[PDB]
RNA sequence: GUAAUCGCA
DNA sequence: ACAACTGCGATTAC
DNA sequence: TTGT
C-alpha cells in the first residue's frame, strides 16, 4: 500500500473484534456502522462515513460491522434497522449513543465533538 | 469483477492490455530465444530468462515532453557467458534496452510525441467451408482453413467426390496422397472417416500447420474434435474430419460460415503488436551478438557479457514502431473528447489486413453480431467508409481474443441475477429480449409477448422463454453518440454527422455546462485525462495557480497546473481550482477543472436563445444570422497557439550562429528580438516579423519569419540543446505564439445534433427579433432544415433548455426515454415548459394554443410575424475549421524546381489547381484565351510570367505566348531521355515550309 | 396489388355461390373471384358497391 | 421574413386511423402467430402475411 | 432402396408407427388445401 | 521534396 | 498485363 | 477485391 493509496479507510471489523475494541481502553472516540450489501440507504450512509473517517484522520475510529456475517450480534446490540449507527465514548463511565436513520454529516461531526 | 454494475473505463483496454503484455508477453518471447553458439569451441551465452525485471524510467512525462524525450523502462536481465578456455560460465546483468512505458490514460510517448495505438480487427484462424455456385451444374463446396501466418489450405468437390485441395497451382491435388503422406496407412483412414465409400470410390509445412491456440479451438468448435488444447498443430485427423465435413455438405448435412461474423474475427491490441516488436527486437539482438561474438574471436579476446549486448536494437526497433507504424498515430488533442474516442477506434485496414480498395462492400455493413460490440454508427467518412470503427461503451476483450459483451440472465436460479460478458458466438444461442415488461391483459406476466433475437433474427415470444435481457442503456453505442440528447427523434444517418462534428470543438476561454444532456459527460470528462484527480486523501492546505499542495496522513503531495500549455492541434490547454481551501477530498474526486470542462462535466460550447425563423436571406441554405452580443461578451472566444522552430543545423563547412545584429533588414523589423538572436516574451507580433535571426554562416540570413496570419503574443520560447545522439547535435529554438480569435463571419458553428452552419451576418441587438419578454436572440436559425435532414430532437432540445434557464435546472437525460411510455419526451418537455411558465410569470414560454412556440417582434420595424415560431436555448459549439485557418492568396511568389508551376499548400503561399474538370467546363464555355493564359503564363512559361509582371505594372497589353510551355519540354526531355523523339513541326500555308520549334 | 378497403362500417351481402372457395398465400382462407361480382356494404344511411 | 413560418414538435400531425390501424395489424400478427404455434399455418405464410 | 423396406427398416429399428393425428379444423384445411 | 495518417465538403 | 472521384488542408516521418 |  506504499505505492498507491487505498481507496476505502472504513475497515469490516467483526464481532470478537468490536468485543475486544469495547473490552479494551481507547484513546479516540469509536464509532460503529452496521451495514448490509441490500440496504439502499446504507449506500449513502457508506459516503457520509468516508468523507468523516476522511475529515477524522486519526482523532477517531470508524469500523463497519456486517448485519450478514453477524446477525446474532447486531440482534443483541438492540439494533432495529440497517442504517443505524453507534457512537462509542472514549471515557468508559459515558453512555453510548445510538443513531438511527439517514443522519446529516453536521449532526455526526457534532455528537462526536460534544456528546462523545 | 468491474464493468457489470457501472460504466467501465473508456481507457481500459490499454491499461489491461498494457498490463498482459508486461505480464506475459515479455517473458513468452524471452523464452523462445535461442542459445548463442556459433563457433567450433562452441562458446555459449545464455540470458536467465527467470531473472526478468524492469526498471523505473529515469525521468518523468512532465521532462520527456519538455525535452523531447522518450518514456520508457530500462530491461536488465542477468546473463551468463561460458567461455571456451575458461572453462566457467559468469554471471552479470546486462541492459538490453529501452521498452516504452504507457501512461494511465493508454497513451505512450515517443521523441516527446503523443501516440496511441488503434486495435486491428483480423480474420480468426480456423476452417471455414464456403460455397460457389457454379455457372453449370451443382453448386460447388470449398473448406478453407486459415492458420496464424496466413496459410491457405483449401478443399474443393466437384460434381463427383472429387476431394481436391487447391494448395497446388495446378488443376487439383488428391486427398488420399496428402493423408498418406500424413501418416495414414489408407486403413485407418476409411475405418476412421464417416461415410467411407465416398471416400474409398474416388480413385510451407510449418507455417500452413502452424495454428494458433486460437486456432485450434476454433478447428475444435466447427468440427467435433477432442484434441487438447495444447497440440496447436494441424493433426491429419482434423484434415480427415475436414474432408468428412466437406463431403457431408453435398448430401445437406452442413451449414456453411458466415466470415463477416464476429465469432470468427480477433482483434489485435497493444499487448499483441508490442509482443510481435519484442520478438523482432530479440531476433536483431541474437544476430549482434553473434556478430560481437565473431568479432572478438577476430580480436582474440573472451569479452564479458556487457561487452556482447547493445542498447541499440530495442530502442531502434520501438522507435521505427511508434514512428513508421500504420497502427500508432499520434493522438489528437483538439478536444478532451477526441483523447477518449481516439482510443477506442477498431480498424480492418493495416498491416495484415483489407486495404480500402480491398475491402467488398459486405465488409462495410453490419452484422447483427455487431449488436452491443461495435458501434452502428460511428464510421470514418470516404473512401474507407465502413472499414474504420469505434467500440462500444460497455464492451470488454475477451480471453480468447473476442470483443465480449454484458447480458443480463433473467432465468430462474439460486443468485436469481447475473452479468455475463457473453462471447460473439454464444450470444446467438440465446432469447435476447430487449423491450420491458410493463404488460398485463388479465394472464399472468410470463404469458405477455415481446420482441427478441434469436439465431441472428428478429421475433416475438413469450416472456417465459427468453433466457437474457440488455438493461444497460448505453450498451449499443458509443461515446460519441451517446452524447446526442434524444437521440431516437434523429435520423441514423445524421447521427454520424452529429458525431463527427462533436470531435471538431474548441475549447473556449470560458466554459458553460450544458442544460440538456445525456449524463456521459461526466465519465467523459473523467476520462478524458484533462482533469486534476487526487490520488490520495487529505486536507488542502495551500492553495496556488502553479500547483496545489494536498496534505494527508502526515505527508504532503504536490500536485502541478496547467496553465497555458499547446497541444497538437493548436488548441490551449488550461486548468482553474474547482476545491477552495480547507476542504476534504477523497481518493478520486476532481481537484481541477481543465479546459472545456466546467464542475467536472465536458462543455464543449455554449448556451444561447434561438429562434427557428427565416430572416432576410441570410439563413439561405445552412447560414446563421448572429447577434453583436455574442461578439462582445467573449461568448465563443477561443485561445489558439501555434509553435515555430527552426534547428541551429551545423553543416561540415560551418555551424550556424545565432546573432541579432544582420544587415540587409530594415529597422522596422528586429525590434522585438534581444541581445540574442530570439524574440522576447511577452512581444507582439506580425506576419514578415523575424522571430529568430540568424547569421548562418558556411553570410545569409536564415531566419524565422511570422506567415500571413500569424499575430498574437509570444507567450514563450525555449532553447532546446538536443543531446543522446551519439554527436553534438543543432539546438532548437521553438516559439509560441498565442492568437486570440473571436467569432466571426465564417466560422463554423454546430449542434448536438447534426444541425451545421456558417455565420453570415452580425446584426446588432436592435435589429435582431425579441420575444414578449424584451430579450433579442443570439442566433437565427433556418426553419427548412429539419423536414430536409430528419432532426427533431432539436426541438425538444431547445424546448427544454429554455426551460430550464427558467427554472435554474440542468437535465441529464438517458437515450430511449420512450421505453416508460409514449410521447415520454413530449410529456416531458411540455411539463417542464408548463412549470417554468407558472413559476416566473411569463405566459408566453407555454402557449395552450400551439406549446412549445411563442410569437416573437421584429428589431427593425416592431411589427409581430404572422406566425409564432420555435424559441429555445441549444447547445451550440464552436468548430475548428475557421476562416482565419482557410483564407488564402497569391499573386506571383514561388515556383517549383523541377515542374516550375507554383507551390502548393496554404502555408507555402501558393496557388490554386485547374483540374481537368475545369479545363471541361472552360472548353465547353469557348474561352480559348482564358484556358491558355492559365496553362501557360499563369503557371509554367517563365519568359511569359517574367514579361507579365512589366507588362502590368507599365500598362501594356500582354502578347499571347507562342512558345511551348516548361511542361511540354520537360514531357520531350523525358521522352528523349526514353529515346523517344518529339518536335511541334508547324507547317506555313503560305509557302509550304516546316518549322521546327523548340 | 391493390387492396379494397370498406368505406363505412356495415354488413357485407354477396352471394357466395358465383366465388370459388380458395386459400390465400397468408394461409387464411378466401374466397376467389373471377366474373364481376357486386358486394353491398350495408350502413346506417347508404348502401356501396 | 415577414410571415416566419417555423416547425414545432406539435406540428407534426398524425393522420387520426394511425392507432386503429396499427392495433389491427398488430392482432392479426398476433392471431397468426398463435395459430402458427397451433400448426395452421407454416413459416412463410407467416413471413409473408407480416 | 425401396419405400416399403425402408418403412419396414423404420418400423422394426427407429420405433415408427403410424399414429392417428386428431386434428383441428383449421389444420385439416391446411393439410387439404396446401 | 516525397511518403504515412486523419480530416474537409 | 491494365484501371478503379475530385481537389483542399493539417500533422509526423524520412 | 473486382473485373477486364
Ligand atoms: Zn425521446
Amino acid at each position: 500500500g506504499k505505492y498507491v493509496r487505498e481507496d476505502y479507510l472504513v475497515k469490516k471489523v467483526s464481532a470478537k473484534d468490536i468485543q475486544e475494541l469495547i473490552k479494551g481502553e481507547r484513546n479516540v472516540p469509536l464509532i460503529i456502522d452496521f451495514y448490509a450489501t441490500w440496504c439502499g440507504p446504507c449506500i449513502l450512509m457508506a459516503q457520509e462515513l468516508e468523507m468523516l473517517a476522511v475529515e477524522y484522520e486519526s482523532n477517531a475510529l470508524i469500523v463497519k460491522v456486517d448485519t450478514d456475517d453477524e446477525y446474532e450480534f447486531a440482534r443483541d446490540m438492540q439494533v432495529r434497522g440497517l442504517p443505524t449507527l453507534y457512537f462509542i465514548s472514549p471515557d468508559p463511565n459515558k453512555d453510548a449513543i445510538r443513531t438511527e436513520g439517514l443522519i446529516p454529516i453536521q449532526m455526526m461531526r457534532d455528537i462526536i465533538n460534544n456528546d462523545l | 469483477n468491474e464493468g457489470i454494475s457501472t460504466i467501465p473505463g473508456f481507457n481500459q483496454i490499454q491499461f489491461e492490455g498494457f498490463c498482459r503484455f508486461i505480464d506475459q508477453g515479455l517473458t513468452e518471447e524471452l523464452y523462445k530465444f535461442p542459445k548463442i553458439e556459433d563457433t567450433d569451441q562452441e562458446i555459449e551465452f545464455q540470458l536467465f530468462v527467470e531473472t526478468y525485471q524492469l526498471v523505473e524510467p529515469l525521468i518523468k512525462e512532465r521532462d520527456a515532453v519538455y525535452e523531447s524525450l522518450t518514456y520508457s523502462s530500462e530491461l536488465y536481465v542477468s546473463a551468463g557467458l561460458i567461455w571456451k578456455n575458461s572453462r566457467d560460465m559468469q554471471e552479470q546483468t546486462i541492459f538490453i534496452g529501452n521498452i516504452p512505458l504507457m501512461n494511465s490514460l493508454g497513451t505512450s510517448i515517443v521523441n516527446g510525441i503523443y501516440r496511441i495505438v488503434i486495435n486491428q480487427i483480423l480474420q480468426s484462424p480456423g476452417i471455414y467451408y464456403r460455397s460457389e455456385l457454379d455457372h453449370n451444374g451443382i453448386s460447388v463446396y470449398t473448406g478453407t482453413i486459415i492458420s496464424d501466418w496466413g496459410g491457405r489450405s483449401e478443399l474443393e468437390i466437384d460434381r463427383k467426390a472429387r476431394i481436391w485441395a487447391r494448395v497446388s497451382r495446378k488443376q487439383k491435388i488428391s486427398i488420399l496422397v496428402l493423408s498418406s503422406a500424413m501418416g495414414l496407412n489408407l486403413r485407418e483412414i476409411l475405418e476412421n472417416v464417416c461415410y467411407p465409400e465416398i471416400f474409398l470410390s474416388f480413385l510451407f509445412f510449418q507455417q500452413r500447420c502452424e495454428l494458433g491456440r486460437i486456432g485450434r479451438r476454433n478447428m475444435n468448435r466447427r468440427l467435433n474434435l477432442d484434441i487438447p488444447q495444447n497440440n496447436t498443430f494441424l493433426l491429419p485427423r482434423d484434415i480427415l474430419a475436414a474432408a468428412d465435413h466437406l463431403i457431408g455438405l453435398k448430401f445437406g448435412m452442413g451449414a456453411l460460415d458466415d466470415m463477416n461474423h464476429l465469432k470468427n474475427k480477433r482483434i489485435r491490441s497493444v499487448a499483441d503488436l508490442l509482443q510481435d516488436q519484442f520478438g523482432l527486437a530479440l531476433v536483431r539482438l541474437e544476430n549482434v551478438v553473434r556478430g560481437t561474438i565473431c568479432g572478438a574471436i577476430r580480436h582474440k579476446l573472451i569479452p564479458t557479457p556487457q561487452n556482447l549486448v547493445t542498447s541499440t536494437p530495442l530502442t531502434t526497433t520501438y522507435e521505427s514502431f511508434f514512428g513508421l507504424h500504420p497502427l500508432s498515430q499520434v493522438l489528437d488533442r483538439t478536444n478532451p473528447l477526441t483523447q477518449i474516442v481516439h482510443g477506442r477506434k477498431l480498424s480492418y485496414l493495416g498491416p495484415g489486413g483489407l486495404t480500402g480498395r480491398t475491402a467488398s462492400f459486405r465488409i462495410r455493413d453490419i452484422h447483427p453480431s455487431h449488436y452491443g460490440r461495435i458501434c452502428p454508427i460511428d464510421t470514418s467518412e470516404g473512401i474507407n467508409v465502413g472499414l474504420i470503427g469505434s467500440l462500444a461503451i460497455h464492451a470488454r476483450i475477451g480471453h480468447w481474443g473476442s470483443l465480449e459483451s454484458p447480458f443480463y440472465e433473467i432465468s430462474e436460479r439460486s443468485t436469481g441475477v447475473r452479468m455475463l460478458y457473453l462471447s460473439p458466438g454464444r450470444d446467438e444461442y440465446y432469447m435476447v429480449a430487449a423491450g420491458n415488461s410493463l404488460a398485463l391483459n388479465q394472464d399472468i406476466q410470463e404469458e405477455q409477448v415481446v420482441p427478441a433475437r434469436y439465431r441472428q433474427e428478429f421475433l416475438t415470444i413469450a416472456w417465459e422463454q427468453v433466457h437474457l435481457r440488455s438493461i444497460f442503456p448505453f450498451q449499443y453505442f458509443s461515446i460519441g453518440a451517446s452524447l446526442i440528447p434524444f437521440i431516437e427523434h434523429n435520423d441514423a444517418n445524421r447521427a454520424l454527422m452529429s458525431s463527427n462534428m462533436q470531435r471538431q470543438a474548441v475549447p473556449l476561454s470560458r466554459s458553460e455546462k450544458c442544460i440538456v444532456g445525456t449524463g456521459l459527460e461526466r465519465q467523459a470528462a473523467l476520462d478524458s485525462g484533462a482533469l486534476a484527480i487526487a490520488e490520495r486523501e487529505g486536507r488542502v492546505v495551500y492553495t496556488n495557480t502553479d500547483k496545489i499542495l494536498l496534505a494527508g496522513n502526515g505527508d504532503i503531495l504536490s500536485i502541478p497546473l496547467v496553465i497555458y500549455q499547446r497541444s497538437n492541434k493548436n488548441t490551449c490547454m488550461h486548468q482553474k481550482l474547482q476545491v477552495p481551501r480547507g476542504k476534504c477530498i477523497k481518493k478520486g474526486q476532481i481537484l481541477a477543472d481543465g479546459a472545456a470542462t466546467v464542475g467536472g462535466e465536458l462543455a464543449l460550447g455554449k448556451n444561447v436563445l434561438v429562434a427557428y425563423m427565416p430572416w432576410e436571406g441570410y439563413n439561405s441554405e445552412d447560414a446563421v444570422l448572429i447577434s453583436e452580443r455574442l461578439v462582445y461578451e467573449d461568448i465563443y472566444t477561443s485561445f489558439h497557439i501555434r509553435k515555430y522552430e527552426i534547428q541551429t543545423h551545423v553543416t561540415s563547412q560551418g555551424p550556424e550562429k545565432v546573432t541579432n545584429e544582420i544587415p540587409h533588414l530594415e529597422a522596422h523589423l528586429l525590434r522585438n528580438l534581444d541581445k540574442n538572436g530570439i524574440v522576447m516574451l511577452g512581444s507582439w507580433v506580425e506576419t514578415g516579423d523575424i522571430l529568430v535571426g540568424k547569421l548562418t554562416p558556411q553570410s545569409k540570413e536564415t531566419c524565422l519569419k511570422l506567415p500571413i496570419g500569424g499575430r498574437g503574443r509570444v507567450i514563450d520560447v525555449r532553447w532546446i540543446q538536443k543531446r543522446g545522439g551519439s554527436s553534438y547535435n543543432p539546438e532548437t529554438i521553438r516559439v509560441y505564439i498565442l492568437q486570440k480569435r473571436e467569432i466571426k463571419v465564417g466560422d463554423k458553428v454546430a449542434g448536438r445534433h447534426g444541425n451545421k452552419g456558417i455565420i453570415s451576418k452580425i446584426l446588432p441587438r436592435q435589429d435582431m427579433p425579441y420575444l414578449q419578454d424584451g430579450r433579442s436572440v443570439d442566433m437565427v436559425f433556418n426553419p427548412l432544415g429539419v423536414p430536409s435532414r430528419m432532426n427533431v430532437g432539436q426541438i425538444f432540445e431547445c424546448s427544454l433548455g429554455l426551460a430550464g434557464s427558467l427554472l435554474d435546472r440542468h437535465y441529464r437525460i438517458a437515450p430511449f426515454d420512450e421505453r416508460y411510455e409514449q410521447e415520454a419526451s413530449r410529456k416531458l418537455v411540455f411539463s417542464e415548459l408548463y412549470e417554468a411558465s407558472k413559476q416566473t410569470a411569463n405566459p408566453w414560454v407555454f402557449e395552450p394554443e400551439y406549446p412549445g412556440k411563442s410569437r416573437i417582434f421584429d428589431g427593425r420595424t416592431g411589427n409581430p410575424f404572422e406566425q409564432p415560431v420555435i424559441i429555445g436555448k441549444p447547445y451550440i459549439l464552436k468548430l475548428i475549421h475557421q476562416v482565419d485557418d482557410k483564407i488564402h492568396g497569391r499573386s506571383s511568389g514561388h515556383y517549383a524546381l523541377v515542374t516550375q508551376q507554383p507551390l502548393r499548400g496554404r502555408a507555402k503561399q501558393g496557388g490554386q489547381r485547374v483540374g481537368e474538370m475545369e479545363v471541361w467546363a472552360l472548353e465547353g464555355f469557348g474561352v480559348a484565351h482564358i484556358l491558355q493564359e492559365m496553362l501557360t503564363y499563369k503557371s509554367d512559361h517563365i519568359r511569359a510570367r517574367q514579361e507579365v509582371l512589366g507588362t502590368t505594372i507599365i500598362g501594356g497589353t500582354i502578347p499571347n505566348p507562342e512558345d511551348a510551355p516548361e511542361s511540354f519540354r520537360l514531357l520531350v526531355r523525358e521522352l528523349r531521355s526514353l529515346a523517344l523523339e518529339l518536335n511541334h513541326f508547324l507547317v506555313s500555308e503560305k509557302n509550304f515550309q516546316i518549322n521546327r520549334k523548340e | 396489388a391493390e387492396h379494397v378497403r370498406a368505406p363505412s362500417n356495415g354488413k357485407i351481402k354477396f352471394n357466395e355461390d358465383l366465388v370459388h372457395p380458395t386459400r390465400t398465400r397468408h394461409g387464411h382462407p378466401a374466397f376467389l373471384c373471377s366474373i364481376d361480382l357486386y358486394v353491398t356494404i350495408e350502413s346506417e344511411d347508404i348502401l356501396h358497391n | 421574413t415577414a410571415t416566419s413560418i417555423s416547425l414545432g414538435i406539435d406540428d407534426l400531425l398524425t393522420i387520426p386511423s394511425k392507432g386503429w390501424l396499427v392495433q389491427d395489424a398488430e392482432q392479426q400478427s398476433l392471431i397468426l402467430e398463435k395459430h402458427h404455434h397451433y400448426g395452421n399455418v407454416h413459416a412463410v405464410e407467416k413471413l409473408r402475411q407480416s | 432402396e425401396s419405400e416399403e423396406e425402408a418403412r419396414r427398416k423404420n418400423w422394426v429399428d427407429r420405433g415408427w408407427a403410424p399414429w392417428e393425428e386428431i386434428l383441428s379444423p383449421e389444420a385439416n384445411f391446411a393439410r387439404k388445401s396446401l
